[PDB]
């Protein structure tokens, strides 16, 4: 709710994903998706950024 | 007929220079003498106010008193716990002071890394850039974080094999940022008297808090950062809850280095802190070439030197090793009395570094 | 109030504890922060009234 | 004369005072107190100090030289 | 008269204390050897550049003004490792390890006695040298001979001397020893049996 | 009424700027450490490191080097003379 | 796991007094004061009117008791 984000993004995809990850992991993944958007120099964050952060987090 | 024109002219010039040095003697002998008519104010720390002119102060390991403002001290600038200096005679507060003390934290804040630059890093590109994503942007441009709607990250862990410029990237970051910096040896943190490690880290982090923007960097965090004698574990706790729990506003970021990321306590590795973990791998063949050329310019290298032979012979070398090569090449040069270095000197240096490497064989290192 | 001011001019004389009346006018006492000393008593000098560990004002 | 005396007694409890811990009441006007200097003292109570506030846990303020409870 | 007043008001015996940092609103903080703490609005008879916030300084007993800066001393052990006992072993007296001696000499002696060949080549000379091999070969003797012939300052210590019991005391000892080596500038530290602590 | 009693402190670090105004460090245990000098009745010929020195109450100038101590436990390793044993 | 989050949330949102002293903070060189400073924190809490004392990482200073050989 705090970020800009896009309509395309399926949060429920990451919800149903079996990986056991803390809310710490969740704040980190939102932060990293935002940072990926900043690297592309856009404030809107896209689902591809969520994917990249998701594989960035966990291990 | 220049004698009368020049003798007294030079006399007056010399006497005026003598007057200028004797004025320095006069000003020093008067300034330190009027400094002599002074008394050391007692140093201590304030407690609750009672009135606009009544304040409780603890006078360090001595007793505690109640005293009042001299005339010119802002009452609002006094808070319970603010550090103050008081008159020896009447103990009334002569001045407030910048909070907290400690020579050790000064020594942690007044060591210089030397001259380094991001171009003087062995082409860790992504890695370096990621560390700039976690620090450079949060400090210089928090507005982008605010506009995106994310909180700037706090910290990153350097890990991977040793000798891969473990300290070097931090040295570069420190030398390329105009902010307060705190290098600390993790093993230098811990001390015997029980609780000095925790209190020392406390003072270090209060220093960083009161000197924003600041970058605290711990090298070899696995010294105390391992999974849970027990005093080390309590020190880890002190870190572990100082590192989040009271607030997060800080213009302060922590960089950590480890030769053993696996043993690090999982609590640290938590994503909220340790916001990223940057693996600084064993340098690639192209990366090794990059490092070679980076440590090549200042050499008095001579004729033409074909680096790719070094590269394909230096497979599996840690970036650091490459420096050795160059030094050893000059050794051959000093054993040849050359003011230069030739390709085959580099070949000899590479083969001797290979000779040394077998004794230096890689650790039983496990990454995450 | 006048005698109040005047009595606000001496000092606390700290606190000590008697342990032995080794001699009249020469009591052995033990003080709070420091150690032990030989101490005499004011004109009331009722030394035999003083039992050891009574705690006294000097 | 009374006002002169009372302005003096108020001047006693002015500002440059040590801190100690009230230990016990020797008499209605004097008491044993424990100074933060480490030593404990047999000390006059200032009459205006109104008694019910006092308990062996009550932190107190003393005149610097006479050590009187003020 | 300024100098003679200052001289007659040095007072001769004075306290010692540990320096704490300075401020501009020039004026420093001090901790006494009596564990009292004081602030000097004016430091005193030493200029600012003599200072290091952590130094040991002789201060006025009454006014607490700084009036001298002092050599520190370092623990006692570290103050015992400086070899002014000056070994005298000569390279000619070494039993046939000449092929190795040169390798050490160019790595140590000339980095002191020239320093100019390496920077002429534009490179830093070797900083660390490890003598290695089974016991009874000459490592300690070679180190002592290099300590002898250089006229430099020799800092000999054994690894087992730093297996001290207290939790952090070994780190403090190592740090203080290196600080002493820096203070003695052209000095050579020797770490015999590094394996005892290089495990 | 005439002689001043001497407090006892440990010695250290003859400052020794040029060896005619040497000065010294002393440690009064649990109390303080000071920079001091000698009273001219004694000379640096009798002062070394530690040396167990004794000074006066107010100016703390060195008045005496005190004799050694039996603490270092060497005493309990001593036989100190020709043993009552023959060949 | 998102608990000190709740700790700071209750600390901020509470109307009553709140104190935040982590467990690991309870230490000292100078032997013995450990227990007193603990008792000082708790008594201060009592006098501060209904209040909530927060201690984090108590596991540092609350491990199951054992033979205290040192
Ligand atoms: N449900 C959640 N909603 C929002 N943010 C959360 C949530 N769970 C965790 N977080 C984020 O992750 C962090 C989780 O850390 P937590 O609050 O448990 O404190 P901590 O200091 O990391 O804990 P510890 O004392 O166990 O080391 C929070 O600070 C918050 O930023
Ligand atoms: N990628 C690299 N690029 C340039 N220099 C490197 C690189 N990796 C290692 N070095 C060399 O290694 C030395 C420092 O190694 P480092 O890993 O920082 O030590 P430590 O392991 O103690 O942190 C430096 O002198 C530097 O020249
Ligand atoms: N070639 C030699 N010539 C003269 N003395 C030697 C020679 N080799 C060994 N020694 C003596 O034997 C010792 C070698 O052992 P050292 O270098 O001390 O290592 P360690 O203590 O492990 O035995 C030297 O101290 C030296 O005195
Ligand atoms: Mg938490």
């Amino acid at each position: 709710s705090k970020m800009n984000l896009s309509e395309e993004v399926d949060l429920e995809d990451y919800v149903a994903r079996p990986d056991k990850i803390s809310g710490a992991d969740i704040n980190s993944i939102c932060q990293e998706s935002g940072m990926l958007a900043v690297r592309e120099n856009r404030y809107i964050v896209l689902a591809k950024d969520f994917e990249k952060a998701y594989k960035t987090v966990i291990k | 007929k220049l004698l009368e024109h020049k003798e007294i002219d030079g006399r007056l010039k010399e006497l005026r220079e003598q007057l200028k040095e004797l004025t320095k003697q006069y000003e020093k002998s008067e300034n330190d003498l009027k400094a002599l008519q002074s008394v050391g104010q007692i140093v201590g720390e304030v407690l609750k106010q009672l009135t606009e002119e009544k304040f409780i102060v603890k006078a360090t390991n001595g007793p505690r008193y109640v005293v009042g403002c001299r005339r010119q001290l802002d009452k609002s600038k006094l808070k319970p716990g603010t550090r103050v200096a008081l008159d020896m005679t009447t103990l009334t507060i002569m001045r407030y002071l910048p909070r907290e003390v400690d020579p050790l934290v000064y020594n942690m804040s007044h060591e210089d890394p030397g001259n380094v630059s991001y171009s003087e890093i062995g082409g860790l590109s992504e890695q370096i850039r990621e560390l700039r994503e976690v620090i450079e942007l949060p400090l210089t441009n928090p507005e982008l974080f605010q506009r995106v709607g994310i909180i700037p990250p706090k910290g990153c862990l350097l890990y991977g094999p040793p000798g891969t410029g473990k300290t070097l990237l931090a040295r570069a970051v420190a030398s390329q940022l105009d902010c307060n910096f705190l290098k600390v040896v993790s093993s230098s943190i811990v001390d015997k008297y029980i609780g000095e490690s925790a209190r020392l880290i406390r003072e270090m982090f209060n220093y960083a808090r009161d000197h924003q923007p600041c970058i605290i960097f711990m090298d070899e965090i696995d010294a105390i950062g391992g999974r849970r004698d027990r005093e080390i574990q309590r020190t880890l706790m002190e870190l572990l809850n100082q590192m989040d729990g009271f607030d997060t506003l800080h213009r302060v970021k922590m960089i950590m280095a480890t030769n053993r990321p696996d043993t690090l306590d999982p609590a640290l590795l938590r994503p909220g802190r340790l916001d990223r973990k940057i693996h600084i791998d064993l340098p690639n063949e192209q990366a090794r070439l990059d490092i070679l050329k980076i440590h090549a310019g200042p050499i008095t290298k001579h004729g033409e030197i074909d680096y790719e032979a070094i590269v394909k012979l230096s497979d599996g070398f840690n970036g650091a090793d490459l420096r050795n090569v160059c030094t050893e090449a000059g050794m051959f040069a000093i054993r040849a009395d050359h003011d230069f270095v030739v390709q085959e000197d580099f070949m000899k240096a590479v083969r001797k570094v290979a000779d040394s490497k077998k004794l230096e064989s890689k650790l039983d290192y496990k990454p995450v | 109030l006048r005698e109040e001011l005047q009595l606000l001019q001496e000092q606390g004389s700290y606190v000590g504890e008697v342990v032995r009346a080794m001699d009249k006018k020469k009591v052995l006492v033990k003080v709070h922060p420091e150690g032990k000393f030989v101490v005499d008593v004011d004109k009331n000098i009722d030394i035999n009234d003083v039992t050891p560990n009574c705690r006294v004002a000097l | 004369e009374f006002l002169h005396a009372q302005e003096e007694v108020k001047r006693i409890q002015s500002i440059p005072l040590v801190i100690g811990q009230f230990l016990e009441a020797v008499d209605q006007n004097t008491a044993i107190v424990g100074s933060t200097t480490g030593s404990n003292y047999y000390v006059r109570i200032l009459s205006t100090i109104d008694r019910e506030l006092l308990k062996p846990n009550a932190s107190v303020a003393l005149h610097k030289h006479s050590n009187a409870l003020v | 008269e300024n100098s003679e007043k200052i001289k007659v008001n040095k007072t001769l015996p004075y306290l010692v204390s540990n320096v704490i940092e300075l401020l501009d609103v020039k004026c420093a903080v001090i901790k006494t050897s009596t564990r009292q703490t004081y602030f000097l609005p004016v430091i005193g008879l030493v200029d600012a550049e003599k200072l290091k916030p952590g130094d040991l300084v002789g201060v006025n007993k009454d006014s607490y003004l700084i009036l001298e800066t002092l050599p520190t001393e370092y623990d006692s052990r570290v103050k015992a490792m400086e070899v002014d006992e000056r070994p005298t072993e000569q390279y000619s007296d070494i039993g046939g390890l000449d092929k190795q001696i040169q390798e050490l000499v160019e790595a140590i002696v000339l980095p002191m006695n020239h320093k100019e060949k390496f920077e002429n080549l534009g490179i830093q000379p070797p900083k660390g040298v490890l003598m290695y091999g089974p016991p009874g070969t000459g490592k300690t003797l070679l180190a002592r001979a290099c300590a002898a012939q250089t006229k430099a300052t020799f800092l000999k210590l054994a690894g087992p001397q730093l297996v001290q019991m207290f939790i952090g005391d070994g780190a403090k000892l190592v740090r203080d020893a290196f600080a002493l080596a820096k203070e003695k500038a052209p000095s050579i530290i020797f770490i015999d049996e590094l394996d005892a602590i290089g495990t | 009424q005439s002689e001043q009693p001497l407090q006892v402190a440990r010695c250290t670090k003859i400052i020794n700027a040029d060896s005619e105004d040497p000065k010294y460090i002393i440690n009064v245990k649990q109390f303080a450490k000071f920079v001091v000098d000698l009273s001219d009745q004694v000379a640096p010929t009798d002062i070394e490191e530690g040396m167990r020195v004794g000074v006066d109450r107010n100016k703390y100038q060195i008045h005496i080097p005190l004799p050694p101590i039996a603490d270092p436990t060497v005493t309990m390793m001593q036989v100190e003379e020709k043993p009552d044993v023959t060949y | 796991c998102g608990k000190t989050m709740l700790a700071k949330a209750v600390a901020h949102h509470t109307t009553a007094a709140f104190i935040r002293v982590v467990g690991s903070e309870f230490v000292q060189k100078y032997l013995g004061e450990g227990p007193r400073m603990v008792r000082d924190v708790f008594r201060l809490a009592k006098e501060n009117a209904p209040a909530i004392i927060f201690i984090d990482e108590i596991d540092a200073i609350a491990t199951k008791r054992f033979d205290a050989q040192t």
